[PDB]
């Protein structure tokens, strides 16, 4: 996250990383047995660590838990990056206290002016490269598709939409990946790509969660 | 001795953090670099030695 700030301690209880011998990806709790990722994020092991603020730091709350099924959209495109979007199983359930919780799935698709809440440890550029390890918070809202369209000319599917700044500066960037913008308290976005991070007139790219709320609940039904 | 193996390193537009390796012509050995999960080009390994066999000496 580019231009934003520490998130409270506490806070973000919904917030995951994925991890594979480090931390490469974040993701989203959607409910005590279910993780939302980017599917750029596959790997074909993960472990998904829950209830942390420092990433370095255990406070206590920590949670540790394997992914048991790790399943991509069946039409995530690894070029154009349509449909990226990924469900976690966990191996067992989360257990669920005040810094490990789930977030609502979207009931509307975003709204253009409304502000969300995009979060993650990802780069911050603050001294060229830097990789934070507590979990950093960025305020933006969620722009017109036209908005969308015009910084990215060519690449903006239906499963995408742009959540940002047009005069750059604040943004998403590199291991901010599967992470979540939630809007109102629901997930409406899961950080993708971009061109650059914090680039003017190249805001963040996410994947519309909205879209794929049948598919979500599908496949939690169809692997209980 | 391929040409790509003198293009800088390509994080791409994907934003997970994956280690890759990339060889450096200047430095003469492949450097790891933060590869963001899509469109890589060729300077781009999983490891140094895979590294070194395509670029090494380039
Ligand atoms: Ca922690």
């Amino acid at each position: 996250i580019v231009g934003g700030y520490t998130c409270e301690e506490n806070s973000l209880p919904y917030q995951v990383s994925l991890n594979s011998g480090y931390h490469f990806c974040g993701g989203s709790l959607i409910s005590e047995q279910w993780v939302v990722s980017a599917a750029h994020c596959y790997k074909t092991r993960i472990q998904v660590r829950l209830g942390e603020h420092n990433i370095k730091v255990l406070e206590g709350n920590e949670q540790f838990i394997n992914a048991a099924k790790i399943i991509r959209h069946p039409k995530y495109n690894r070029d154009t990056l349509d449909n990226d979007i990924m469900l976690i199983k966990l191996s067992s359930p989360a257990v669920i206290n005040a810094r490990v919780s789930t977030i609502s799935l979207p009931t509307a698709p975003p709204a253009a002016g409304t502000e969300c809440l995009i979060s993650g440890w990802g780069n911050t550029l603050s001294f060229g490269a830097d990789y934070p390890d507590e979990l950093k918070c960025l305020d933006a809202p969620v722009l017109t598709q036209a908005e969308c369209k015009a910084s990215y000319p060519g690449k903006i599917t239906n499963s995408m939409f742009c959540v940002g700044f047009l005069e750059g500066g604040k943004d998403s960037c590199q291991r901010d990946a599967g992470g979540p913008v939630v809007c109102n308290g629901q997930l409406q976005g899961v950080v993708s790509w971009g061109h650059g991070c914090a680039w003017k007139n190249r805001p963040g790219v996410y994947t519309k969660v909205y879209n794929y709320v049948d598919w979500i609940k599908d496949t939690i039904a169809a692997n209980s | 001795r391929p040409d790509f193996c003198l293009e800088p390193p390509y994080t791409g537009p994907c934003k997970a953090r994956i280690i890759r390796y990339f060889y450096n012509a200047k430095a003469g050995l492949c450097q790891t670099f933060v590869y963001g999960g899509c469109r890589a080009k060729r300077n781009n390994f999983k490891s140094a030695e895979d590294c070194m066999r395509t670029c090494g000496g380039a």
